[PDB]
């Protein structure tokens, strides 16, 4: 709503810099949502903005009122140059939002493999748990990134963790009915005998006699 | 997707427009039964059939020939499928059968044993017109108890189709389709809130991004973003 | 002009001008509750201020009060913005509004939502103010009609010896001291009681006039 907001939106380059190097109170002006021109600028995708800011060195650390750093909200875009900057100045890799979803939920929800090796590379945590109690595997295992599956296998993800319900990265697997990503992850470890809260194995809970073939993938 | 992909396999296949099965029969079925327990839907699903399928759609509601008259059905189904059979291969949206489908004896309130027994007319009439002629007359629900064994007859209605009730699929492509037009922020994350709609039940999700949007116009913040998702969630 | 702002800082006396015309006839009658927000209840008071205000509409004369607004001019206010959200795209929204007319009052223009205070919405304003010499004179004319007096008559040490006040003030003090005449039950009325009661009576609304 403030001006910062429309010059970090709208497309500023120079408006915005002349802005900056003129009063640095619109560089640090924050609105209601506690959040500066670092966080509108990577919302309208700015390049060159965030690289002046981080240039002069604006705090990272700076959260709204849910707790929202602009690695979380950046790595949720799912921007190259933007996580390459953050990761650049070396942010919180694994800070807590207001789920607490580590940026590594939303490097692999976005299918952004150039920032989850970079995030994973930087020291992220790559089993890091929200208040949900699921990780990276669950949610990159259940929308359908096979290839995000094979680089969590590179940093040496875990395939058994438990869900808030209990679940693990094969009931989303087998509830989403990915076969070839529910046979990875079995032929790498999935025990099929863990159970949830509804007292149902990964057997009965993927449909079409899918849990026999991935039963016969851990006999054989 | 699986619910509009077994409709559009039943539907399009028999439909593709040939003249060759006027010569052996109509084998293949014409009555697609559906499911689902959130806000009645069966809405949105013929919305996508709209969309993809650029033809006629008799949007009719499931109490709408209840008149005192008790003509409008032999009208209707007399006039349509007349227009069906001799201007286009339509679909025709015959709703909301359950209303419509509950045993009545007393004469008092017997109106809908009349509307049944001309449900009997056009049971019968549907059976006379097997043969030579363009018609798809689609027929859902949203309860299996209220049902009677005549329409579950084969031949009449050929597929039963089930609804789960977290059914994540049709969520995350209706929220695909639902930001792929509406606008978006890239703090904006569908994980927590298909997930969560999977250990809690609950129904009209679009119209609870909606209600999102009711809460984002509201000129104070510029962007949607997360606390309107899981306010509307919490709230509706 | 759809909308109209009655700030009468020093004591009152919008109520009575509103309240004369209204009680006249007023065409018709809608009022809206000050703390009609606070909504123990789930947070959906929006669908009833669309569905009251959908009468409004659906009347085609209708005039509403809003009888001190400062109160909501401030989840306490976040509900009240959403109902201040609702007068926006309520009066600046989709109707046809060349008919319905609405009146909403206030205390202090100090704490008038200067946001809101953007014309369009509110076109009239009327500040009363302290005696100009002419409006006392006028009111104080006008409810001297319907109370008797006495052959001598005197209003240049009312207007002066009453100060601060307005036609509100002025009327509960004048028709206090007609009571104190009816506390003489004679049959006429001395302007005395009238200098000297509305003089006594009148400082002590200045002490309570807070």
């Amino acid at each position: 709503n403030l001006m910062v907001c429309n010059l970090a939106y709208s497309g500023k380059l120079e408006e915005l810099k002349e802005s900056i190097l003129a009063d640095k109170s619109l560089a640090t002006r924050t609105d209601q949502d506690s959040r500066t021109a670092l966080h509108w600028a990577c919302s309208a995708g700015h390049t060159e903005i965030v690289e002046f800011l981080l240039q002069l060195g604006v705090p990272v650390n700076d959260k709204d009122d849910a707790g929202w750093s602009p690695l979380h909200i950046a790595a949720s875009a799912g921007r190259d140059e933007i996580v390459k900057a953050l990761l650049g100045k070396g942010a919180q890799v694994n800070a807590v939002n207001q789920n607490g979803c580590t940026p590594l939920h939303y490097a692999a929800s976005k299918n952004r493999h150039e920032i989850a090796v970079m995030l994973l590379e930087g020291g992220a945590n790559p089993d890091a748990k929200d208040h949900y109690e699921a990780t990276a595997m669950h949610r990159a295992a259940a929308k359908g990134n096979l290839k995000m599956i094979h680089i969590l296998l590179y940093y040496k993800a875990s395939t058994n963790i438990q869900d808030t319900e209990g679940n693990t990265p094969l009931h989303l697997a087998c509830d989403e009915e990915r076969v070839e990503e529910a046979k990875l992850l079995v032929s790498q470890g999935a025990s099929i005998y863990i159970e949830n809260k509804e007292e149902k194995t990964p057997l009965q809970v993927a449909k079409g006699g899918l849990g026999l073939i991935l039963k016969r993938m851990v006999e054989g | 997707d699986i619910q509009k992909q077994e409709v559009r396999e039943a539907v399009e296949l028999p439909l593709t427009h040939f003249e060759l099965y006027k010569q052996i029969g109509i084998d293949p079925p014409r009555g697609v039964l559906m499911y689902g327990p959130p806000g009645c839907g069966k809405t949105m699903l013929a919305k996508a059939v709209a969309h993809h399928t650029t033809a006629a759609f008799i949007r009719v509601v499931g109490s709408e020939f209840v008149q005192k008259y008790l003509g409008e059905g032999p009208r209707m189904v007399r006039d349509v499928f007349r227009l069906a059979k001799e201007n286009a291969p339509a679909i025709i949206f015959i709703d909301e059968i359950d209303a419509i489908a509950t045993k009545r004896f007393d004469a008092q309130t017997g109106a809908d044993r009349e509307v049944q027994r001309i449900l009997l007319e056009l049971l019968n009439q549907m059976d006379g017109f097997d043969q030579n002629v363009n018609v798809k007359v689609i027929m859902a629900t949203n309860r299996a108890d209220t049902l009677d064994p005549a329409l579950l007859r084969p031949g009449r209605l050929d597929r039963k189709i089930e609804f789960p009730l977290p059914d994540r699929r049709q969520k995350r492509l209706i929220f695909s389709t639902i930001t792929s037009k509406m606008n978006l922020s890239e703090e904006v994350d569908l994980e927590d809130y298909v997930a969560r709609p999977d250990k809690i039940s609950g129904a009209d999700i679009n119209s609870i991004c909606q209600e999102s949007g009711m809460l984002a116009v509201r000129e104070n913040r510029y962007i949607v973003l997360a606390k309107d998702f899981e306010k509307a969630y919490k709230t509706v | 002009p759809k909308g109209c702002l009655l700030y009468g800082p020093p004591g009152t006396g919008k109520t009575l001008l509103a309240r004369a015309v209204a009680s006249q006839l007023d065409c018709n009658f809608l009022k809206v509750v000050s703390s009609s927000i606070v909504d123990k209840y789930i947070g959906e008071s929006a669908r009833l201020i669309r569905e009251m205000f959908n009468y409004a509409r659906d009347h085609q004369p209708c005039i509403i009060f809003m009888d001190e607004i400062d109160a909501i001019g401030g989840s306490a206010d976040r509900e009240i913005q959403r109902t201040l959200m609702e007068l926006l795209n309520q009066m600046d929204g989709f109707d046809t509004l060349h008919r319905v007319k609405m009146i909403m009052a206030t205390n202090r223009p100090d704490t008038l939502d200067p946001a809101l205070l953007r014309p369009g919405r509110l076109d009239r304003k009327i500040h009363i103010d302290l005696p100009n010499e002419q409006a006392r004179l006028d009111i104080l004319k006008i409810h001297a009609g319907p109370i008797t007096k006495h052959g001598e008559i005197d209003y240049e040490a009312i207007v002066k010896l009453s100060d601060g006040f307005n036609g509100a003030d002025l009327r509960n003090v004048c028709t206090e001291a007609g009571m104190f005449a009816i506390r003489a039950d004679h049959d006429f009325v001395v302007q005395e009681d009238f200098m000297k009661a509305v003089r006594k009576v009148a400082d002590s609304k200045k002490l309570e006039s807070k």
